[PDB]
This record gives structure tokens, C-alpha cells and sequence, in this order.
């Protein structure tokens, strides 16, 4: 979810 | 107050011409304003176990349930219901529920065993997977509906004391409330995203029951409500186990975006199934992403 | 707010100088102005029994309760009560009850045994049929009140929980509460008809305890709910059983009536015992027309489908067997309640159970058949566990066997398996 | 809503700069503004008992209560408490409760062996007399407290449920529930617009539900006085299906009859606390409704059923004297009352003062004696039917003897041969 | 039968 | 019968 956000 | 038709995690129009009927760990049912009808759509997340569909609505369906058999529609005003089993092995099923002058089906539900109907005059009536009615019964305004095997979590709205919920288990011996129109500890909602809290104005976002049978529920503030401990009226308590402003806070360096939101679908025991949403309105449009899972 | 005082089924003045106090299965009460005072009248449905008697009325009274023994009156100002027996060997007694500033009479209630005062602070006195006070109890504002036997069917109301009930039992020793100020989910009203919802703000046209001894109630929105399960907490839930507006619309041949209107008066088992009103207004009046008959149906037939049947209202028998089926099961899980608990109490329960479990599995195997009519194996499987009688489980597996269902047959026969096996514990 | 704090009979400050923080049967405990500070005083009644001391409030305490060992004071908005005991024995302690955002503490209360702080949250702490605490309970927002040995009297308030009661006991271990949230019917106040320049709008403002005290009885039944001055009494709380709050008192309706049947608008009934069947309380002359400085000496009202009519009592007295008739029927109704509390209590906690099973015994006495007041005049009517009845309700078997004897010398041979049956049924139910 | 005569006169 | 004389004078 880390990287879900990230690249958000 | 206006009475408006809930499904579990349901969008609105908005300014296009279509939107979500509703959407949880299972799927995502969407439906499209077409010439004159519509079309609407079930897709699941698990590809490998449920075969993708889709049909054409000559009667234009405004609520919908979801679980892991078969698919409740039903339309609010012409009072009309429709379950489709996911397995063709298993036959569609229509029948019209009874409505009053100005009464509308305000929420609907189905399991595996049983298939629940909700009005805005209090109307409760069960039935089974095959449509056999069981019970007609008489309670407070109905405004939002949810089930798991045989238990059923209801939200009711009364002109007094405002929301309130329900949880019964509609046991082959007799109905059995353990709840009975006990407080509701949501918080009411307070604009670009106007078009959604009149779609919703109760500003539940989701509802559903855990993994390991405990009423939920996801208001406008974003923040997961977990009732614990119902089975005795005493400990009953409401925990907020997730505030999802918090989460999406932390992981964006510190920053307040204001960009994301989240979705709820269902909560699997320590994950919090969801959809995280980019852009200026908080409910998600098409095509949806893929879920996201929110730990507790 | 204001509380008003109410009586079942009363009527307003309107423009007259007459109304109705109370009305009910025993006969009714009517009150005329004459110049200074008033003039009451108790008449009789079964005129053989009692006789219709007057006597002139020198403190207005507002509030009335009738039984099979006697009748109560009562002021909801001054708090001045009387209990006149229907019979002369007993004597009419006249009790005054105090009331505080501001507090009301609201309802009053009188069986054989017992005789019942509501006001509107809450103040629940309770008397023998002779006025010998039992003990004085504060509860929320009572609204409305009635009672059977040694049981009493309260009404509450506050700013708060609105409209609640509470379900209790004067016994020789102490009270017993069965329910305490539980949810009423009645519907409140929402004109011609100013007149009698200034006079009755609740919309409460009646309540009384059915003949089987249930609690029932009919709001404005002339739906009679009956309390099911009220015996065990848990599983109590109001059941709307009878949905008057709708039968004087199939009855009518589907066409919107705007002067017929329902008055109930009680619950016979199955019938409700009402007065049909023809006119402008929703409530009776003089004089009063004979008593009506209108058999409860289960709330599951729809306009829509009615009128396509059609081209009275011809009601399908695929949709008929199905409100048949609920309705004998609502009735049949009811009066076993009442014999479990409670046993008889007019000599004809168990012969109505008998019939009434005859005529739940009957309609309940139209249904198998249509399912198996439209090879609907799945669903008919399941309406053959909803059966009772063992003899209707053999009479599903022939009517599979007509339907050249084989797969069908061995699953019912499962259940007779299952039936059997248990029966060898 | 606003909780405002609360104590068992407390005053406001109003237009002076002292007030009352609480009130009982023990004594009374005073605050006057002192430039910045406060004076607390600490009186009590029985004057050869305990000495009567005051301190120095450097804190501004709101919430106290009061018993026969100590005394407890609370802030409602820093959530400070100290109980100081009595006695020298053991040593004044001071904690500090936690309060969240706007979390005030409503109502305190303290026994000889538990301490009880309720919040406006619905946080329920609870210590023993040294300051141990016990398990911390989440319930409905607390707007008054009052306690007694080990067992607690909680009235909660909501938006939704509104006024709630709970009665439990403090064990041990953990608490017991003896009922949980029940419906409290005690009557709100009526505030009008004309309230808005009276003189007593300053009590509802700083007592809004109109509680004036609420206490255990001396047998140790839940009682109340809300603002229409009429005593509640809980009946049968052990048994939940059959609990009853039983008005057992209308002071109003006393002091008209003690006023000869004249309405007056300066007398006010404050409650201490009730002594078996007797009010200790506080009679107020003046325009406000609380009592003020000095004190008045207690005075004793004893409790009437609610069953006289002003109008029936003008036409018998043309003090207001009451017909017999008439008084038998309420000295009936209150000894049925008293006789059925006081033998729950002996039936589940024994006794508590050694003379109980004395009382209980002239209690069913009286019960009978006046209920064949009753009967009498029954006979005297000719009314076979309503005496019958009442001879029915008749306990002692001797009782049923003065019956047949009344019903010989009323020459009704019917009914004594009716009341011989009694004798023989309850002769045959005692075998059976 | 009776009262769906009582609604049949009644009716019109 | 104390009270009752304790009514009388703050009447009077």
C-alpha cells in the first residue's frame, strides 16, 4: 500500500 | 429528510452517465445510461472463480447487493427485486415488493439463505435464495441494509433521537434481535463533492459485516466503526479501529493530500479491503483500480 | 405538546353537538350534548345478553373503556372515574384521581378484574373492579391504554425515544413487565380530516388484545400490526397483518376509493371486526352501521399485478397460495405460542391449530407444484423443508413423481429420512 | 447539552457568593468565594458525633458528597478529587481523574469503602476508600451519582435513549449489574419565557434536569427528587422484570395540607434523605426554592401515597382533616408499599440495624388493621362483594377472624361463610 | 362473503 | 406533629 500511495 | 435508495459502497451519476450500483470484496457493479435503457455490469476481482457478465435493465435498478452466490438489483420506486445466481446452474428469480404511496425501497441484501428487502416506512421482508417470502415485518424507517449467512445489520432513521441500528439473526426458529434500535455513534456529514452527499446524505460510505461476524461501518468521517462484543448487550462497545486520515497522512512523507481518498469494500480479519481513489471527487469513477488492502 | 384523552375507536364532535367516547366487539358508546351536560349512551352488538341503557352525564365525560362486565368512564380534567356493571346485582363506584398542575387523564382501561388510569405525567394507578387501589406507579407519559384479563397494553410517549410501548401483567402478588417501553414502530400521521387528529394527534384509531390474547394496534396509516413473540424479549417483532386499504381496493374491483374507510373494533383470530365508514370523513357516524367482517391478508400483493391478472379483483392462485402460505404460518407460529405458554382460553385453539397447520402445508404444496411445474428443482426442495405434516412430505414426493422429477423425489425422501431418524431419539 | 456538575442536594451561588456543594442526612458542606479562593465548611448535624471544620479551596471545587466516614470533593473541569476522611485514622488523598477534550466530571460520590467519579463522557472510575482503583468502565454519559456501602445509584442522559438509571454493586472483584440503563421516569422541568426574569431560573441553569437530591433510603431502596417534588422510590429492583418506581410522597400536596388547604408560594421541601417512612428534609421559606444561609434545623415528613384529592379534602373539613374513610384507604396502600420493600430486603441482605424483624411485624399489623377499616365500611354499604375482596388481601389469619366477627355484627351470614373459606384455602395450600 | 357485498354496495 | 407546628409559624 506503500507504493500504492507513492505513486499517487 | 429525503429517503434516498443504498446500496454498500455505491457511487452517484455526477455529471456522466454512469456510476457504480455497488462494490465490495467480491466485485464491482456498474451501470450506464444507454439510448433508453440501461446496462448494467458485474465484474469480479477473483477472475479465475467468477465468470464477468452483463445484461440490459428495462427497468432501470438503483440498488444492488453483492455476495459470493449470486447478485440482489432492485428498483426503489417500481418496488421490483431481481437475484441472479453467479452459477447458471441456478435459475433468475424476479418478484415486485408492495409499496404504499410514497414508500420506496430504501436498501437491499442477500447471503447465501436469504434475500433482504427494506423500505422507508419500516417494512422488513425476508425471503429466501428462491424468493419464498418467510416473514413480513413492521419496524422503524429503514435507510441502510447488510447480511452475512444469517445474520442482518440494519440502520434506521427515526424523527427523534435520529440514526439507529439493528442486528438480528433470522434463524430457521424464529427471529432473534440482539440489538434493538440502539445508538448510533456515526458522525453526520458537515463543494465539488455536493453531487455525493445527495446521493448519500446519511454519509455512510459502506457497511458490512467482518470476517468474524461484527457490524461495520464507514461514515463521511472516513473512519472504520467496529462493534465489538454485541453478543452481550453489557460489553457492547463501537471501536474505531482505523482512521484512514490518519494512514494515507503518514504515508505520504507528512504531507496532506488531499487527493486521496479511500473506499471501503470489506474487512478480512486484519487487512481493510478498499479502493484508493485519485482526484478531486471522493467517490472512484471508471475504470476502477485495483484494490488496495489497509492494515488495522 | 399537548396530550389528548383517548379511548378506542373514539370519535370526535366535529360540527355536532354527538360523538363516539369508545367502540369495540362489545358494542359503543356515544355522548350527546344537552345544553349544560351530556347524555351517554351503551348500547350492544348481541342485544340478546345486555341491554342498551342511558343515564345523563353531570361531569362530561371524555374517556371510556367497555368490556363484556361493565363499562368505565372517566373526566380527563377533574380526574373523576365510574365503573357502571352491565349487570344491576353490582354497584356503580366513583373514585376521584388526584391530579397534579397540568396533569391529564389520558386512557383508561377496565377488565373484570382490574381497572386501569393513564395521565400525562405518567402515573400509572391501577384498582380492582370494586375501586380498591392495588398500588400507584410512575412511568413515561401514557397515551393510550388497554387491557385483557390481568394483562395491560401501554402506550408511551416522550421527546425523546417518541413512541414506546410497555407490556405487563398484574398478577395476585406483584407486576411483571413483558416488555418495557420497547420501540413502536407505528406510523404517524403526515385536510378533511383536522378534525379528528386534532382530536387524536397520535392517529392511534384503536388498540386493543386480539381474542388469542396478542397486542394489536391501527395507526392513521390503517395497517393492523399484531406483537408476535412478545413473550420472549428477544424475538419480539410487530408484524403488519392486515393492510385495510388495500382489500377495500380489491374488493372495490381496483378502484381508488376516496369515502370508504376502515374502524376497527377488534381481532378474532383471523377477522377483523370493523365498521365500515361511507363519507367524506374517516370516522363513524350515527347512526352507527353493523358490524363488518375483513379477514387478515399478509401485505404481499401488489396493485400492479393485481390489475394484470384481471384483464371483484380475480387474485392468481400462484400469488393467493402464497399469501395463504405466510398468513397460516404467521397465525399457526402464533396460537402455538398461545397454547404453550398461556393454553386455552375459548374451547377451539387446538381445533383451530389443527386446521390452521392443515391449510399452511395445502397451500404451501400448490407452490411445490408450480415449482415443479416450471422444473424448478432447487426451489421446490426448499419448500418441501417448510412443510409440517408428514403427510404432506409423501404427497410432495407424488407430486414429483407426476412431474417426472426423479432427482427431486430422493432428496425430499431425505427428509422423511431425517424425520423418521429423528423420531428413533 | 450541556452537563453541568452535580451533588446530591446542592445549591447554586445565585445572586450571593455562597452556595451549598451537597446535602444528607449527615450534614452539610458550604463554599463561600473568598477574594480568589474558596472557604469550604464542613458542618454536620449530629453535633456530638463529628466536629464541624472548614479549609482553604485553592482549586474551586464544584462536586462533593458526603457520608458518615468522610467527605469527597471533585473538579469538574481540571478532574481533581480529594476525599478527606473524618477521622484521623487515615490520611486526606488526592488523585486526578483523566479528562479528554471537554470531558467534564458530572457527579462524585463516596461510601465508607468505595469512591465513585462519574464523567460527562460515561467514564466510570471507581476506587476503594484508600484510593486503589478499580476496573475504568465505559458507559452512557453520568449526570448524577449517589452510592451506598457497596452499591451504586447511576443516572445517565443521552440525546437518544434520554434519561437513563443503572443500579449495581461494587465487588471485589469487579461490578455487578443489578439493572443496567432502565427508563427513569422522573419528571423534567417545565421552563417557560415568563422563567427567563423568575427568580428560580438560576437552580435550572445550574441543575438542569431538576434532580434536587437522589439517595439510597435507610433500608437501602434508590430513591429521587426531581423538580416536581415528588419522592420516587425503586420497588423490586432485584427482580428486573418487575421493577417498579413507586411516587410514595408529593411534598407539595403536604404542605398544602399543613398550610390548612391554603396555596402558598414560599414554602419548598428540600430532600435530605428518607428514614423508613419518614423525609428528613429541609423546610425553605423564602422566594427561592433552595435553602440558604443559615441553615434551618431538619425537620421529618412522613410519606403519603399520592391518593388525596384537594377537592374531596375541602368538602370533608367544611390542619386539614382528613376522613377516615378516605385515610384508611392511603394508611392501606403505604403499609403494603412499606411492608413488600422491607421484606425484599430481609429476604436477600438480612437485617442491617437489628429491629427489622420489629418493624416488618407492626408493619403488617398496621396493614391489616387498616385494611379492615376498610372492610367496615364495605359492610356498612352493604357491598358483600368490594368487602369480600378486601378481606382477601388480609395476611394474618387473626386478621381473618376480626373479619368474620365484623361480618356477624353487620348481620351478612353470607360473607362469613365466604371468609371461613380463606381460613380453609390457605390452611390447604400451607399442606400442599 | 357478507362484507365484499357491504364494499360492492358501497362502492358505487 | 412537630413539622405541622413548624408550617403554622412560618406561615404566621
Amino acid at each position: 500500500i506503500q507504493e500504492t500511495i507513492r505513486k499517487l | 429528510f429525503r429517503y434516498m435508495p443504498f446500496s454498500p459502497a455505491g457511487t452517484p451519476f455526477g455529471f456522466t452517465d454512469r456510476r457504480y450500483l455497488t462494490m465490495n470484496e467480491v466485485g464491482y457493479v456498474s451501470t450506464v445510461k444507454n439510448s433508453e435503457q440501461y446496462s448494467i455490469t458485474v465484474s469480479f476481482f477473483d477472475v479465475g472463480r467468477f465468470r464477468e457478465y452483463h445484461f440490459e435493465d428495462l427497468f432501470g435498478y438503483d440498488l444492488c447487493f453483492l455476495n459470493e452466490k449470486g447478485t440482489l438489483f432492485g428498483q426503489s420506486k417500481t418496488g421490483q427485486i431481481q437475484y441472479r445466481p453467479h452459477d447458471s446452474i441456478h435459475s433468475n428469480w424476479t418478484k415486485i415488493i408492495p409499496l404504499q404511496a410514497g414508500e420506496r425501497i430504501t436498501s437491499v441484501a442477500a447471503t447465501p439463505v436469504r434475500v433482504i428487502v427494506g423500505t422507508s416506512l419500516g417494512y422488513f421482508r425476508s425471503f429466501n435464495q428462491f424468493g419464498v417470502p418467510f416473514a413480513v415485518e413492521k419496524t422503524s424507517p429503514i435507510v441502510a441494509l447488510t447480511a452475512q449467512n444469517y445474520r442482518v445489520f440494519s440502520v434506521h432513521y427515526s424523527q427523534f433521537h435520529g440514526l439507529s441500528y439493528s442486528l438480528s439473526e433470522l434463524g430457521t426458529s424464529s427471529k432473534r434481535y440482539y440489538k434493538r434500535e440502539c445508538p448510533l455513534p456515526m458522525s453526520l456529514p458537515n463543494d465539488a463533492n455536493l453531487d455525493y452527499y445527495n446521493f448519500n446524505p446519511m454519509g455512510i460510505k459502506s457497511l458490512f459485516f467482518s470476517s468474524y461476524g461484527d457490524p461495520c461501518i464507514f461514515g463521511s468521517d472516513n473512519t472504520l466503526l467496529l462493534l465489538s462484543k454485541w453478543r452481550s448487550p453489557e460489553e457492547s462497545k463501537w471501536l474505531p479501529i482505523l482512521d484512514s486520515n490518519m494512514e494515507i497522512w503518514k504515508m505520504s512523507g507528512g504531507k496532506e493530500t488531499t487527493d486521496i481518498h479511500v473506499w471501503p469494500l470489506a474487512l478480512a480479519y486484519d487487512t481493510l479491503n478498499c479502493i484508493l481513489v485519485k482526484g478531486k471527487h471522493i467517490w472512484p469513477e471508471f475504470p476502477l483500480p485495483l484494490p488496495s488492502e489497509m492494515e488495522i
